[PDB]
């Protein structure tokens, strides 16, 4: 009865991502590859925020899923393709930076351009709809009033596509953009072209640590709450699945206060 | 109807061309060339350029065009200064090269009858008079030579050329584009030396530039000519690097700084050095110290916190110059899309 | 010497314009405003045209 | 000594002609035109979207068939659309892709392009093979092309960034007549309806009137401060109207020898890049740098309405002949038509 103290954190999570969807959709300044991966995350965050968060009001005001059963199936196959979809597009964006350093002449131009974004984004909602799609039937093997993912085959499967894996990519690659950046700081080399250099150092950082800290406590409960007996409390799982979503409540922010025609952006959206 | 139909046919076939023309043609680096005076912009443009037949290829049938129609404007001065041909029928002839200029037909296929007309009046004592006669009646003397030579030109059907003036284009003037690649990148150099005009109208066509490339001489710390009214090269062209370096069309567009004759400078600054266009400046009179105070000179120029300027310091035999422009164009492109990123 | 013949191109300029006959200011404004009351019935931008009529509305 | 007594007269002169014209300048259209009625708003819409250019589109021109429309941008192609169906009839490649001007033959069968090469190229549009080719270069101006407008098949009126104008022999491929007198760049070109007369604009702010024939200044005017951009006749070839760098639009009377009215507002801190009249010449309509279009009412020196659907400086505008839509181009890449 107390979940109702989740309610700031919808209200957050759709406020910071419609800014965002708004900054683009207002502005033309801002169309670019970047701006359209980063949309397609808000689009991911308020839709978990929408669709998915509610009820997961509804569960903690109430532990007995006093619904109906399909609504459940619903729930949860939504939650997880949010989720993954918000994850994907992380690795979606941190891959475009890439192709930006590693392969100017690619990332500067405007038919490999719009190529590239459609296919990140559509391979994005295509891998989050087919990771979730099995929790649609069958596996989910409910039980009276809770409908928690608990099956095996589905919880490893999930954990390792919607996580590890991209959990892999993001960090390396972010790692090596910072090793060109740095190879390349060290060779250049007026003080403020060193700094802006060390902002990126300091922004990449914030992206990657950001990600870790929200969503890998999450798996590895995720996966150990079923492997064996063992000392987790639903206080625990609850809280980092929680935790969750409060990395969509922090995207918008992380991804968009940095960028002057994003402040320019939210400043004429906001009458500042 | 069919003929919507075929007018969408016709619709389509223009759309798929001038898209894959544009694929191709935005695959492409653009460096904008400027100075404030005879400068280094040769020197830079002969080193760049370390397309030798693409242009005698391409201009052929522009040479036979300017070939016919000067034939006609002889036809003209035929008539005009009063220059008759031995043989009455060859102003038959006359007419007919009229009418192929004044039908628009000169850069048509060359026809037999054509070249046994045209050849029969360019062997007239007439024609060579009325180029004799040139300074009345103005006649192209390039087109002469072609004429004397109008039989290859006509029986041979095709050929490159047969001048290597590449047509000269002395009265083209205008802006100059050099093409090159490098490594892996394209460029497209314009050399904007004959727009001797007023740079305001003509400097928006050139905002989407990828980079400016100015051109200054060291040697030109005391040079002062009579046109300048006692104002030295150093002086204007830090005016022109400033005008363009504020200008609003190109206030995050990156520069890239040539300080050519360093050896004339080195020379030079052993008498005299720096002191006459800057007389504040206070240092070593060395080479290194003079030229970093120029530098710093150029450098103070550019406020933007999204622009950079580039400097390198050249000789008319140093040859270091592709590399320079190609490195910095990659970093300049790399910072555009590292802001596009948002990240720096 | 330039500036000589530049001054007399210029004096002669001067001269030729300065002989130009001229009539009143409101004679041409009402002459103007007259074309424009003849011909307003006729100009689609002030008398719009039905999408039966305009060929871009149709 | 006689540069000084040459002077003097030049200024005598000029303090005459400002006498002269103070002796007809005792009224003004903008009180005249208190006895007529408003237009009233004009909310005119796009009706037409042409899309097909890939870079800012500097050029524009409608044909006399009110319906063949053509343009010129950075890309290096000039092409002519049909306004009714947005179906694409010609693309024209360009030997140099610096275009900044063009026009369309009375006849439709040819086509004009120039811009920063200083060469005025022809193209023929009525062929057997049914390929559009170069038909004649226009060499011999020294600055860039500002505008191009044809008289006929076979004469081409032409203006440079070099202080001149000509009138060119289309089938000769020469000079005829030249036009001098201008100092600084001359921007802009504008036809009377009769083909005898013509204005030019030019950066020092002093319109001319042309006569083709004679191959002189007939008439100078002046008003604005700044350069002027664009210049066009009002239908009846008794006046013109010119826009500049001032933000500001004037009304000219070539037989009173005077400005009528001037068009300006508060709130517009942007150029004129472009300026028409409407068939009845009722209306007024100028492109600004604000990446918008205003419609003035030419007899009363206020707003109709405005055009505004661009996303950068609008370059170019044209009404056609029978004044059933106004055309509109900028710097976006895009082409409007607005009814
Ligand atoms: N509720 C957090 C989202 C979630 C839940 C289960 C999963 O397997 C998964 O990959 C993601």
């Amino acid at each position: 009865y107390y979940a109702t103290l989740l309610t700031l954190l919808i209200a957050v999570i759709v406020f910071g991502n419609v800014l965002v969807c708004m900054a683009v959709s207002r502005e033309k300044a801002l169309q670019t590859t970047t701006n359209y991966l980063i949309v397609s995350l808000a689009v991911a965050d308020l839709l978990v925020a929408t669709l998915v968060m509610p009820w997961v009001v509804y569960l903690e005001v109430v532990g007995e899923w006093k619904f109906s059963r399909i609504h459940c199936d619903i729930f949860v196959t939504l939650d997880v393709m949010m989720c993954t979809a918000s994850i994907l597009n992380l690795c979606a964006i941190s891959i475009d930076r890439y192709t930006a350093v590693a392969m100017p002449m690619l990332y500067n131009t405007r038919y490999s351009s719009k190529r590239r974004v459609t296919v990140m984004i559509s391979i994005v909602w295509v891998l989050s709809f087919t990771i979730s799609c099995p929790l649609l039937f069958g596996l989910n093997n409910a039980d009276q009033n809770e409908c928690i993912i608990a099956n095996p085959a589905f919880v490893v499967y999930s954990s390792i596509v919607s996580f590890y894996v991209p959990f892999i990519v993001t960090l390396l690659v972010y790692i090596k953009i910072y090793i060109v950046l740095r190879r390349r700081r060290k060779r250049v080399n007026r003080k403020l072209s060193q700094q802006k250099e060390k902002k990126a150092t300091q922004m990449l950082a914030i992206v990657l640590g950001v990600f870790i800290i929200c969503w890998l406590p999450f798996f590895i409960t995720h996966i150990l709450n079923i492997h064996c007996d063992c000392n987790i409390p639903p206080v625990l799982y609850s809280a980092f699945t929680w935790l969750g979503y409060v990395n969509s409540a922090v995207n918008p922010i992380i991804y968009t206060t940095f960028n002057i025609e994003f402040r320019k952006a939210f400043l004429k959206i906001l009458h500042c | 109807s069919a003929e919507e139909r075929a007018a969408l046919e016709r619709s389509k076939a223009i759309e798929k061309n001038l898209k894959e023309d544009g694929i191709s043609a935005a695959k492409d680096v653009k460096l904008l060339l400027l100075g404030a005076g005879e400068s280094g912009e040769s020197t830079i443009v002969k080193q760049m350029k370390i397309f030798s037949g693409e242009d005698v290829k391409q201009y052929k049938p522009v040479v036979y065009s300017n070939t016919i129609q000067s034939l006609a404007a002889i036809v003209r001065a035929m008539d005009t200064l009063g220059i008759e041909y031995g043989d009455k029928e060859r102003k038959a002839d006359a007419k007919m090269v009229c009418d192929v200029v004044s039908r628009m037909e000169d850069t048509e296929p060359f026809s037999a009858e054509l070249l046994s007309a045209m050849m029969r009046l360019w062997g007239d004592s007439g024609i060579q008079e009325c180029f004799n006669r040139s300074r009345e009646y103005q006649l192209n003397d390039s087109a002469k030579y072609y004429l004397d030579s109008l039989d290859r030109i006509g029986a041979a059907d095709y050929q490159p050329t047969e001048q290597d003036i590449l047509r000269t284009r002395v009265k083209t003037t205008g802006i100059v584009e050099t093409h090159f690649t490098f490594k892996n990148l394209h460029f497209r150099l314009f050399d904007v030396g004959g727009q001797r005009s007023e740079r305001k109208k003509w400097i928006h066509c050139f905002e989407d530039v990828t980079a400016i490339i100015f051109c200054v001489a060291l040697s030109g710390y005391d040079q002062v000519l009579h046109e300048d009214e006692t104002t030295n090269r150093m002086h204007e062209s830090l005016m022109l690097f400033d005008s363009i370096c504020n200008n609003k069309f190109f206030i995050d567009t990156s520069i890239i700084l040539f300080l050519n004759k360093k050896d004339l400078f080195g020379e030079k600054i052993k008498k005299s050095p720096l002191t006459i266009c800057f007389p504040e400046y206070t240092g070593p009179n060395t080479y290194e110290d003079a030229a970093a105070y120029i530098q710093a000179q150029f450098e103070s120029k550019n406020r933007s916190p999204n622009k950079e300027i580039y400097c390198h310091m050249t000789c008319a035999t140093d040859t270091n110059n592709i590399q320079v422009v190609f490195d910095a164009v990659t970093d300049i492109i790399i910072a555009n899309n590292l802001r596009g990123c948002g990240l720096y | 010497t330039a500036s000589i013949a530049q001054a007399r191109k210029l004096v002669e300029q001067l001269k030729m314009e300065a002989n130009i006959d001229r009539i009143k200011v409101s004679k041409a404004a009402a002459d103007l405003m007259a074309y424009c009351e003849a011909h307003a019935k006729e100009d689609p931008l002030l008398t719009p045209v039905p999408a039966s009529e305009n060929p871009f509305r149709e | 000594s006689e540069l000084d007594q040459l002077r003097q007269e030049a200024e005598q002169l000029k303090n005459q002609i400002r006498d002269a014209r103070k002796a007809c300048a005792d009224a003004t259209l903008s009180q005249i035109t208190n006895n007529i009625d408003p237009v009233g708003r004009i909310q005119m819409r796009t009706r037409r979207t042409l899309r097909g250019h890939l870079a800012k589109i500097y050029a524009m021109h409608w044909g006399t068939d009110s319906r063949l429309l053509v343009s010129a941008s950075q890309d290096g192609k000039l092409i002519i659309w049909d306004s009714y169906t947005t179906n694409k009839v010609h693309a024209i490649p360009l030997r140099s892709s610096w275009v900044m001007t063009c026009a369309y033959a009375p006849s439709g069968n040819y086509v004009a392009c120039g811009g920063l090469d200083n060469i005025c190229s022809i193209y023929n549009l009525k062929t057997r093979e049914g390929n559009v080719r170069v038909s004649r270069e226009l060499a011999g101006h020294t600055g860039y092309l500002s505008c191009c407008r044809f008289l006929d098949d076979n004469q081409i009126v032409t203006s440079s960034g070099d202080t001149t104008c000509a009138l060119w022999d289309i089938e000769t491929g020469q000079q005829t007549t030249t036009f001098t007198g201008h100092t600084g760049d001359v921007m802009s070109l504008s036809l009377a309806p009769d083909t005898r007369l013509f204005v030019s604009g030019a950066c020092d702010a002093s319109a001319k009137l042309w006569d083709v024939r004679e191959g002189m200044c007939r008439q100078t005017f002046t008003g604005h401060e700044s350069d002027i951009n664009a210049i066009c006749f009002f239908p009846n070839g008794n006046a013109f109207a010119t826009g500049s760098d001032d933000a500001t639009c004037r009304l000219f009377d070539l037989r009173a020898d005077q400005e009528l009215m001037t068009y300006s507002h508060d709130n517009i801190i942007c150029g004129i890049t472009s300026v028409s009249f409407s068939k009845s010449g009722r209306l007024l309509l100028a492109g600004y740098d604000d990446f918008n279009c205003n419609v003035w009412d030419a007899l009363k020196a206020d707003r109709a309405g405005v055009l505004a659907g661009h996303d950068n400086r609008v370059s170019c505008l044209g009404v056609t002949d029978d004044g059933m839509a106004v055309a509109t181009g900028s710097w976006d890449s895009f082409l409007k038509i607005w009814n």
